[PDB]
RNA sequence: GUAUAAGCAAUUAUACAGCGAAACUGCGAAUGGCUCAUUAAAUCAGUUAUCGUUUAUUUGAUAGUACCUUACUACAUGGAUAACCGUGGUAAUUCUAGAGCUAAUACAUGCUGAAAAUCCCGACUUCGGAAGGGAUGUAUUUAUUAGAUUAAAAACCAAUGCCCUUCGGGGCGGUGAUUCAUAAUAACUUCUCGAAUCGCACGGCCUUGGCCGGCGAUGGUUCAUUCAAAUUUCUGCCCUAUCAACUUUCGACGGCUGGGUAUUGGCCAGCCGUGGUGACAACGGGUAAGGGUUAGGGCUCGGAGAAGGAGCCUGAGAAACGGCUACUACAUCCAAGGAAGGGCAGGCGCGCAAAUUACCCAAUCCCGACACGGGGAGGUAGUGACAA
């Protein structure tokens, strides 16, 4: 009160004593409650600031006034900036020392308290209240402050912080009357998970039973059906015991705490974030089996006794989740696939491997919307990991369709760290398998990852057999589509493809006519297709180098300057109308090469070949692409006059077409 | 130029200015020890 | 304080009235764009004579506008204000004439319960929450979410609500209320937009004559669907 | 006699004008606020509308922003280092917006070490410029006004941080 | 000097660029997308709007620190002539470094809040021509 | 809104009840209209803009903000004054002194019945309605983040496909624009608001001890809207070269930084750059200071001072001239100590001359707590051999 408060420090003031002498008038400015907020910071960081002779003499009756100013309802408004504000103002600027005796105030009867014995919990303490439910709920906002404001300086008061916060605590864990209990109870657990992070090396061994009775026994049976919305308190406390090295081995006093958090993994209707939150949880475990020396205390308890009997149940929670649902996050999918990187160095036999590496060829054989490319070359990494596992042997079709997706994998990728590594996944697929064959694909691809001349040692080498020949192909269209080092490396990437599509020709046995020819149609003509839109004049060059070979050695596949240029689009408008042509190849390789002739007589030559061909083609490509040209149209005012003359002359094939069709 | 809001002196007579003060001469000493002590400082 | 000369030609008065003219109290219409209730009463409907048997009307609660009691004499009711005169047991409406002038019309309860309002803006209030500003100066709180801008409402007048509302079309009937082409319902044929200040629209009445107002000083009236009469 | 109107001054193509109309309440311009260093003396002024502006005079503390870790905390406010217009307002010390001040550094330190826990300027997340690293060794740092103090009645602002830290040390070596 | 900035942009993080678009049917140019000046009159970097008129003309004087003079030409009415004649006006407007700057170029001007007691005015587009000194007409 | 007038008028249940002078409280007087050195695209007119600003009143929406160590507590909130009653002083009217009261919608504080309250999520689900999880306004000022499908955006775009099929077919917020509006974190304020008010009806549940309940008046934060005000863009003045240089002679043109303003702005202060206008008529000089409505005429709209400079006060709006202060200049009362105050209209203007010192707000209009109270616009009447 208030009132009460003035006539106090009246009468502390009539107390004549030099030490509050020089203070008064910085005193009675305080219970003036106009100038409370400025009168703080007049007392400290100010010109008379209190001198440390008689700090001695001033401290306990301000600490007193500014308890009491901090607990008055009166003047404070609502929300945080009325009191929670003024809680921290007060506590932010208080000394560590003087803490000491404002936690003593503070703390009326449960100064001298002792929760924990040489037994293990004082029953006859719990079993009695010295504090209302209604005083306990400012303490522990008090504590609350107390801590957030002082960090790591709570190491010289660490007896009794720890034994009110717990008493409160598990008085509200036997009260499960209901919302002052169940407030004390969250604030405090936040007061918990802060107070971990702040005292690293304090002993937390004498009490265990209190965190079994604080979780075993109201949550776990019931935990992830409670924990499918939102993140909780107790949740919070388990992320900062999974971040301290100390404070892991909580988690081994009940066997099932880990199951029942992989379990809420399990359960697909959370919302996100408490999934990525158990993730994060079982990151910091294998980090911390992963640290040396500093976590090698405690390395072997979490390795020989959490993770080592519920790997089965990760990798069945992670596989269900990762082929179950329809729609999934990228940042579940980004986590959760780091966790399964960073476990994988952790387990050397397990149940389920053969799941994991079918599931990680399912997500690599996923789209790009769906997975991102760091995420691909994460789960590359879980393929370089898992793959030493001696399972390919048995179960072959798993063993050839895995095959098919590295070999997919290598003119997808973009970056050379991610190359390196997926070389470094053939090399040991090498060694667990067919097995020379397959370790010369892996010193061909090595060498291609190695530098010009290193390269071009591999490109001869391998110019100097199927499943030997199709990451050779995939990495060989890669290396079409780079433009120029020196412009050699895509003139050696063509010589080796006709090589490749010359041993094709050559095998014309018929059950090898069907495979080598479904992987020539399949891998190589929509590449070719693909490349036709490369800007790149010597990509493009190659590309007509390739085909022109194909269509030299090819025919039997029943699917197939300025001068000599326009001479040459001359014989394709003659060989056009002897022979009317195939229509997804008039569609996607000879229009937008005509197209480049026309942007970088050769326009109307070009035109001439496009009026040709749009005879040869389909109304159904027409239809898409008359609506390509008139986006042309209006996204390009560069070239008005080509367009509208490449329009003039399509109409011009139009009223002929429909004039033919009559 | 750079010289206008009264940076250079601008020396022009001011008109209400002009005849404030009368020129009161208050000085107690015979102006013959005055000239005489002007001398005699640190340097002399 | 003005004279009668500088009073609006469009809310008529005679040479009957003195050489000055009431002026419209401040509220939800405008100044130029306004009818006061003493001209509603007394120059127009003449169930009034002077300015004190109009005081010894307004006072006692026998006059209510837009369904709400208004007491001041010199209440601004501009466009579209239903005037429920319960002694007498009639609606009338707002509405203007083709030469440019304030109409009325009488009407009963079924038309007189709901009013055409044209939004003036929509926006996002404090709490978060969407806002809708007509011309009558109404602002619904929660609107339906494809009521922009110069589209109608029919506001339900005995909650405040929306009803249903008609968006601004190429091929909805209109009706100007302002320009030198003032006062002409006819179907909204072409928009221009102008960005950079003062877009129109060119309109077109039910026989043929084309001419160009202003995207203010339009009004969506309905496509066919006179949802108010138009007296016949 | 102070004034905002533009009758006094010339046109733009060089001419003078008489143009003579007597000083209006809304051409109203009010005497500067030189805000200077001391405890809080601040006078409130009503405005157009009724509305009120706070001329602070004197002020002592305010709150500023060290907003990169996020937090600002209100601390004193010790002398004016350096200001980007005038020479006066650094030798009378004023306050005002765009100020470059020293100010206090305790509850920054308080807040580092309480929410980090590495002590500061006596893992890898807490981690300071080692130039702002010396201000807080001398427990002193440079701040800058980002609220205007005479319309206001506060003198806020943010801390300086990095190219503008090292700007305006070059500028005190200047 | 103080240290130049744009107002409320956090460059001092340890974990941009503000320029908006004009509108009008205009297009930001490539220094004013990326280059490093920094100027609060100008319209793609400072928070100057532009509304109202839209103004061309022709620059007199292209050497003065960010602002250039226009002459604009037109033909009046007399009459006592009843006859056209020439009457040439000077305006102002601020420059900023974007474009690059010619005499006696085309130059398309926005109307903007008053920058000055003159400037009420930013560039917005030049039109490169081969146009001479004060001997030169043309309405425009 | 406040009545114990020692004020009037009463009775069938006595704090008050009806009428109600005095006084406190709220509103009002940015004008009605007077005088006279003038204003030469600066006003003004058309024509823009406020994404550069203030707005009482109007009318419309509007505010989720508890707990948080007083508990061995708190739970019908304070004190002032006026009117009034008395005692006076002085030559000098509320010019006022002393003493005693008493109210507020005047000024002012303002944890509490209660173990709950209120927002966002919702597992499980019988429409069941919910186990249990997170969280605790507004105004100012500042810093920061979000202002919206992804940024390894290496996506979506070549659906020009892919599959089935009967070959017909089937399936796969606003703006032109903003750092705008808005939301959140961290704090900050000698900072506000979140109703301790008044009137009228008086109904449901029945713990017959209450708990709920309606219509208004007054007040309140924010956003509107109206009424305004302030700037602001292009064009348009009459003449003149016995006016060819002008500005920088109160900065003249910028840009940067701040100050002040309701806001932009050389508007003002520090730093520097070299300008700006002009023979296409700047500048100077002369003083003689129209627009819209279209048969027509008519009709409509259109700077400086309150004895003289200088400074200040109120209010949404004034540099009111309504007040104050000092100086200057007149001038009045007095008991010679002191004290209040600064207009127009009318007659004479030779000694001889010539239009009422008229009546009312009754109509139209305006201002207020407000149907009543108050209005020097307006209308009514009188004179007239100048004419007609």
């Amino acid at each position: 009160d208030i009132e009460l408060q003035k006539l106090a420090l009246k009468a502390i003031l009539t107390w004549k004593s030099e030490g509050i002498k020089p203070y008064q008038e910085h005193l009675e400015y305080l219970l003036d409650e106009a100038r409370f907020k400025n009168e703080l910071t007049v007392l400290f960081q100010g010109d008379n600031k209190i001198l440390p002779e008689h700090r001695s003499e001033v401290i306990p009756v301000l600490l007193h006034l500014l308890y009491g100013r901090a607990i008055s309802r009166k003047g404070a408004a609502s929300g945080r900036h009325g009191l929670h504000a003024t809680r921290l103002a007060i506590i932010r600027q208080l000394d560590v020392e003087d803490m000491g005796s404002f936690l003593d105030i503070g703390l009326g009867p449960l100064r001298a308290i002792r929760v924990v014995d040489e037994q293990g919990v004082r029953e006859s303490v719990f079993a009695h209240e010295p504090l209302p439910p209604r005083k306990q709920v400012g303490l522990l906002n008090m504590l609350e402050a107390v801590i957030n404001e002082l960090g790591t300086s709570v190491e010289p008061y660490m007896d009794a912080l720890v034994n009110s916060v717990l008493y409160c605590l598990v008085n509200a864990c036997r009260k499960l009357n209901e919302s002052l209990y169940r407030v004390i109870r969250t604030t405090a657990l936040k007061s918990l998970s802060r107070l971990f992070q702040n005292a690293p090396d304090f002993n937390w061994v004498p009490y265990r039973e209190l965190m079994v009775k604080e979780i075993i026994s109201p949550r776990i049976e019931k935990l992830p059906v409670e924990s499918t919305q939102g993140v909780s308190a107790t949740w919070r406390l388990m992320a900062t015991w999974s971040s301290l090295p100390k404070a892991a081995p909580f988690l081994n006093v009940d066997k099932r705490i880990l199951p029942k958090i992989v379990e809420t993994l399990s359960i697909e209707k959370a919302k996100d974030e408490v999934k990525v939150f158990a993730l994060d949880i079982l990151k910091n475990l294998i980090n911390l089996a992963q640290a040396p020396e500093t976590e090698s205390q405690f390395n072997e308890l979490i390795k020989t006794e959490l993770l080592d009997p519920n790997t089965d149940l990760i990798l069945k929670t992670i596989g269900g989740v990762l082929h179950g649902q329809s729609d999934i996050g990228r940042e579940l999918l980004s986590s959760a696939v780091d966790t399964v990187v960073v476990f994988a160095p952790m387990i050397e036999v397990s149940s389920h491997i053969q799941d994991m590496l079918e599931i990680a060829t399912w997500l690599l054989n996923q789209p790009l919307r769906k997975v991102n490319p760091k995420v691909k070359g994460a789960i590359l990494l879980i393929l370089k990991r898992f793959i030493e596992l001696d399972d390919l042997q048995s179960n072959q079709e798993l063993q050839r369709k895995v095959y098919s997706t590295i070999s997919a994998l290598f003119g997808f990728f973009k970056d050379k760290q991610n190359r390196q590594t997926l070389a470094e996944v053939l090399d040991v697929f090498a060694r667990r398998e067919w097995a020379q064959e397959v370790s010369d694909i892996c010193r061909g691809l090595n060498s291609y990852v190695e530098d010009y001349n290193t390269r071009l040692a591999a490109f001869n080498s391998i110019t100097k057999t199927l499943d030997q020949w199709m990451p050779l192909v995939h990495n060989l269209l890669y290396f079409i589509q780079q433009p120029e080092e020196f412009g050699v490396l895509s003139s050696n990437s063509a010589d080796g493809l006709c090589k490749f599509i010359s041993a094709v020709e050559s095998v014309w046995a018929t059950p090898d006519q069907a495979a080598w020819i479904d992987v020539v149609a399949n891998i190589i003509l929509p590449a070719i297709y693909a490349g036709s839109r490369d800007p790149s004049e010597t990509v493009r060059r190659e590309i007509l180098r390739v085909f022109g070979f194909l269509v030299s050695h090819l025919p039997q596949w029943e699917l197939v300057a300025v001068s000599r240029q326009l001479q040459a689009l001359r014989v394709l408008e003659a060989a056009n109308d002897k022979r009317e042509f195939r229509s997804k190849h008039i569609s996607q390789f000879f229009i937008p090469l005509f197209e480049h002739f026309i942007f970088d007589g050769l326009s109307a030559q070009a035109t001439n070949t496009i009026a040709a061909l749009t005879l040869s083609l389909e109304w159904q490509q027409y239809r898409a692409i008359l609506r390509r040209f008139i986006s042309y149209v209006e996204s390009k005012p560069d070239w008005q006059k080509r367009v509208v003359r490449l329009l003039e002359k399509e109409v011009d094939a139009l009223r002929t077409a429909v004039a033919s069709k009559k | 130029r750079r010289a206008s809001k009264g940076r250079k002196l601008r020396y022009t007579v001011h008109e209400k200015l002009q005849n404030f003060m009368a020129p009161e001469d208050r000085r107690s000493w015979e102006e013959h020890a005055i000239d005489r002590l002007f001398g005699t400082l640190f340097g002399q | 304080h003005q004279k009668r000369l500088s009073a609006p030609s469009h809310w008529l008065l005679d040479k009957l009235s003195g050489a000055y003219a009431p002026r419209p109290s401040t509220g939800p219409h405008k100044l130029r764009d306004c009818m006061p209730l003493i001209v509603f009463v007394r120059n127009r409907l003449k169930y009034a004579l002077n300015y004190r048997e109009t005081k010894a009307i307004m006072m006692q609660r026998l006059v209510k506008v837009d369904g709400k009691v208004r007491t001041d004499i010199t209440y601004p009711a501009g466009f579209m204000d239903v005037i429920t005169i319960e002694k007498t047991g009639e609606n009338f409406r707002l509405i203007y004439d083709t030469k440019g002038r304030f109409t009325v019309h009488r009407i009963t309860d079924e038309e007189a319960k709901y009013k055409l309002g044209k939004v003036k803006r929509v926006q996002l209030g404090r709490g978060g929450v969407p806002f809708l500003v007509t011309h009558d100066a109404r602002t619904i709180r929660y609107p339906d979410p494809l009521i922009k801008v110069n589209d109608t409402v029919k506001i339900d007048l005995e909650t405040g609500k929306i009803t249903d509302f008609i968006k601004f079309d190429t091929g909805a009937l209109a009706m100007i209320t302002g320009g030198r082409n003032m006062g002409r319902v006819g179907v909204i044929t072409h928009r221009e937009r102008h960005d950079g200040g003062f877009g129109i629209v060119h309109l077109k009445d039910a026989l043929d004559n084309t001419f160009a107002t202003r995207e203010s000083n339009v009004f969506v009236i309905g496509s066919e669907k006179p949802w108010i009469s138009l007296p016949k | 006699g102070i004034s905002r109107d533009s009758r006094h001054k010339r046109s733009h193509t060089g001419a003078k004008r008489a143009f003579y109309r007597k000083k209006r309440a809304f051409e109203l311009g009010r005497q500067p606020a030189n805000t200077r260093i001391g405890p809080k003396r601040i006078h409130i002024v009503r405005t157009r509308g009724g509305n009120h502006k706070y001329r602070a005079l004197r002020l002592d503390s305010g709150n500023f922003a060290w907003g990169s870790e996020g937090c600002t905390r209100k601390t004193r406010i010790i002398g004016v280092v350096y200001h980007p217009s005038n020479n006066e307002l650094v030798r009378t010390n004023t306050l005002t917006k765009s100020a470059v001040v020293q100010i206090d550094a305790a509850p920054f330190r308080q807040w580092y070490e309480a929410h980090y826990g590495q002590p500061l300027g006596r893992a890898a997340h807490g981690k300071v410029d080692p130039a702002l690293e010396k201000q807080f060794e001398a427990g002193r740092l440079y701040a800058i006004i980002s609220s205007r103090p005479g319309q206001s009645g506060r003198a806020d602002g943010y801390i300086l941080e990095g190219e503008e830290l090292a700007f305006y040390q070059r500028k005190l070596h200047k | 000097r103080a240290f130049l900035k744009q107002p409320h942009i956090f460059l001092n993080s340890k974990v941009r660029r503000w320029y908006k678009d004009v509108g009008l049917g205009f297009k930001t140019p490539k220094t004013a997308i990326e280059g490093h000046y920094i100027d609060k009159k100008c319209p793609f970097t400072g928070m100057v709007s532009i509304r109202g008129r839209i103004l061309t003309g022709r620059v007199v004087s292209t050497k003065m620190h960010r602002t250039i003079i226009i002459r604009r030409e037109y033909l009046h009415y007399i009459p006592k002539y009843n006859r056209y004649e020439k009457r040439h006006k000077n305006l102002a407007a601020h420059v900023s470094p974007a474009f690059r700057v010619e005499e006696g170029d085309m130059v398309v001007v926005g109307q903007c809040r008053p920058l000055s007691k003159t400037v009420r005015f930013n560039v917005l587009r030049v039109l490169p021509r081969t146009g001479k000194s004060v001997k030169k007409f043309q309405k425009f």
